[PDB]
Order: structure tokens, then C-alpha cells, then sequence
């Protein structure tokens, strides 16, 4: 199907205790693949996934050097937020940063992207059009005019139609085994009651990648969107994901609530009910 | 500046059997900013070689930790996690329900 | 493969 590369960053400053700490890691789909930590004990990029591992030594130092490199540049950001929002240097604050590229089963280009936020806010990104940026304020607007000066939405489309493309097309097929297998929920409902006139219904989903998946109740066929507790989607630590649907139901009345499945790994949606 | 407590759930990474070695999780979502303070606990004490993953976020820019542990459930024995954040006035404590 | 800037996108 579908597959993304996506490169996540964090600094974080830490006034009166040393440098910001940099933390960065890489994804394939929902598969984490390298991992960089400023406060390791000797900084490097690091392989998550056995597919990177082949990488030659070369690979390594070269994303080494661009992770170094990216911590630096965010310190000294960091310094220049500070001025660009009038703030003190006694508090702790954060920058993010996020670039990857989409592309769909032909492994052509479905889009490409590069934002930033800083303290949790959107703070500036690149466009649909590889060519254009979205500041929030007037803070950003002041990096908007210096990356315009600098062509830097150029160098960025050069990137995300060339070697982000060319790049996350080698991972799949050097990682077809898993990062081309998708696996399917296991799946079961359960019944807890909680007086004698109502009792829980929980529809489980468990053991699937990649983490995309719908989980719906219906009663009598209509979607119990409303009623239905949906808890986030979440990694079972061995690459697949869990999550489930609850609803309260009237004593008696199980039967006439459904639970259905959509999963990438399933042929057929699947509809579930409870069994006594 | 904005402030987002966590969400917190607390789980097996297969369903749990006595007897049986298995991984206990404690999953933190949705919080900004990112430091925060996660123990999983046994009866009430802190457990002692709890891993964590490396510092991640959502297409929101909120973070989100995984916390795990090997560990082989018991009848008796009862889990949590207990999280602390710039958001809690105290530490929040979530059990270990092993139907949840 | 990462994307290669040398500190020339400063904020």
C-alpha cells in the first residue's frame, strides 16, 4: 500500500543544568528505525530495526554528523526564540521539527512535508507546494523572510522529491519482511456487568500492524458514537499495537450490539458480538 | 505557555497468565511539555530496572513514552503506574487491571 | 536518509 518516512526532533533547554538535550529518531510507517541521543554517552546515531543494520559505516558517520550538526542549530534557535518572543532565559523551552515524505504504491511522491512548533504551538511550515511557507505569527514571519532570502524551500523540494523518495523506497525492500507485512488484529469481546441493570462491553484488537484501525459499536445497526469509550491506539513493545471499544448496555439487550473491524490486514471487515 | 496533562494506560504486552514471563507497560500520551516522571510499581514500591523508549511526539506535537519491564504476574501481586507532571498538583496512580 | 542542511535553515 501507502508507506511514509518521517524525522522527528526535540530540544529542550534546561537553564542552570547544561545544554539543551536533542533527541531525534526516524520512523518507516510505524516501524522506529534510528535513534539519536544528545545525553548518551558517546552521541550516535544508533539502528532500531534489523533492516538499517546493513548500512555501511559510511551511513553512520555521514547521519551522525547531520544529527550533531541539528542540535547545534536548535540551541542557538532556542536563543533567538527567546528574543523573537521578548522572553526570560530562566525558563525551560521546546522545539520540534518534523520532515518526511509520503508516497503511495507505485512509490511515486504523494506529498512531502517539514514543519515546526516551539513550546507545543505551531510555529512554521513548508506547503503542499514544496515552494511556499505558513508562519503563525509574527515571530515566524521574521524566519519566513530569512528562509526566502536563503532559497531554503528549494533545497528542502530537492530533498523530499529526490533522496527522501529514493531513500525510503530502499528501506521497504530491504525491510519487505516486516515493513511490507501487515498483521491482522486478534480480536474478542468482553463482558463486565457493573450493576443489575447494565453491564460493559469491550471489543479488543491486539497483535496488529501497522497501527491504523477502526473499532466502531453499533446498536442495531446504527454507529454508537457517542456512548462508545475509545481509549488512544497503543504499542505493545514488540512492533504490534492494542486498542479497545467499550459501551454500556442494558441487561438483556447484548445482542443487539455489534462490534466491527477494520484492519488493513483483514480481507473482510469483521462484526463481532458477545458470547455467553 | 500551553500545558497538556498525559493520558495513562497501564497493561500486558500479552494477556496475562500466572506463572507466565510477560511485559508490563505503562503508555504516557499526550502531554506537553515533555518532562515527566513515570515508576511501575509492585504492592506499593517502585520497581527497580524499568526501561523506557526514546522521546517521540504526535502530528499535534504532544509526547508520548513507553515504560516496560519483564515481569511474571501472579494472583496475589498487584501493578501500577505512577506518573508525575507539571500538570498533576500530585502523582497520579493507575492500576493494573488485567481486563483493561 | 537524512536530509543534509549545514545549519543554513537558521530560525
Amino acid at each position: 500500500g501507502s508507506h511514509s518516512m518521517r524525522y522527528f526532533h526535540t530540544s529542550v533547554s534546561r537553564p542552570g543544568r547544561g545544554e539543551p538535550r536533542f533527541i531525534t529518531v526516524g520512523y518507516v510507517d510505524d516501524t522506529l528505525f534510528v535513534r539519536f541521543d544528545s545525553d548518551a554517552a558517546s552521541p550516535r546515531e544508533e539502528p532500531r530495526a534489523p533492516w538499517i543494520e546493513q548500512e555501511g559505516p559510511e551511513y553512520w558517520d555521514r547521519e551522525t554528523q547531520i544529527c550533531k550538526a541539528k542540535a547545534q542549530t536548535d540551541r542557538e534557535d532556542l536563543r533567538t526564540l527567546l528574543r523573537y518572543y521578548n522572553q526570560s532565559e530562566a525558563g525551560s523551552h521546546t522545539l520540534q521539527n518534523m520532515y518526511g515524505c509520503d508516497v503511495g504504491p507505485d512509490g511515486r511522491l504523494l506529498r512531502g512535508y517539514h514543519q515546526d512548533a516551539y513550546d507545543g504551538k505551531d510555529y512554521i511550515a513548508l506547503n503542499e507546494d514544496l515552494s511556499s511557507w505558513t508562519a503563525a505569527d509574527t515571530a515566524a514571519q521574521i524566519t519566513q523572510r530569512k528562509w526566502e532570502a536563503a532559497r531554503v524551500a528549494e533545497q528542502l523540494r530537492a530533498y523530499l522529491e529526490g533522496e527522501c523518495v529514493e531513500w525510503l523506497r530502499r528501506y521497504l525492500e530491504n525491510g519487505k519482511e516486516t515493513l511490507q507485512r501487515a498483521d491482522p488484529p486478534k480480536t474478542h469481546v468482553t463482558h463486565h456487568p457493573i450493576s443489575d441493570h447494565e453491564a460493559t462491553l469491550r471489543c479488543w484488537a491486539l497483535g496488529f500492524y501497522p497501527a491504523e484501525i477502526t473499532l466502531t459499536w453499533q446498536r442495531d445497526g446504527e454507529d454508537q458514537t457517542q456512548d462508545t469509550e475509545l481509549v488512544e491506539t497503543r504499542p505493545a513493545g514488540d512492533r504490534t499495537f492494542q486498542k479497545w471499544a467499550a459501551v454500556v448496555v442494558p441487561s438483556g439487550e447484548e445482542q443487539r450490539y455489534t462490534c466491527h473491524v477494520q484492519h488493513e490486514g483483514l480481507p473482510k471487515p469483521l462484526t463481532l458480538r458477545w458470547e455467553p | 505557555m500551553i500545558q497538556r496533562t498525559p493520558k495513562i494506560q497501564v497493561y500486558s504486552r500479552h494477556p496475562a497468565e500466572n506463572g507466565k514471563s510477560n511485559f508490563l507497560n505503562c503508555y504516557v500520551s499526550g502531554f506537553h511539555p515533555s518532562d515527566i516522571e513515570v515508576d511501575l510499581l509492585k504492592n506499593g514500591e517502585r520497581i527497580e530496572k524499568v526501561e523506557h523508549s526514546d522521546l517521540s511526539f504526535s502530528k499535534d506535537w504532544s509526547f508520548y513514552l513507553l515504560y516496560y519491564t519483564e515481569f511474571t504476574p501472579t494472583e496475589k501481586d498487584e501493578y501500577a503506574c505512577r506518573v508525575n507532571h507539571v500538570t498533576l498538583s500530585q502523582p497520579k496512580i493507575v492500576k493494573w487491571d488485567r481486563d483493561m | 536518509k537524512r536530509w543534509i542542511i549545514l545549519g543554513l535553515n537558521k530560525i
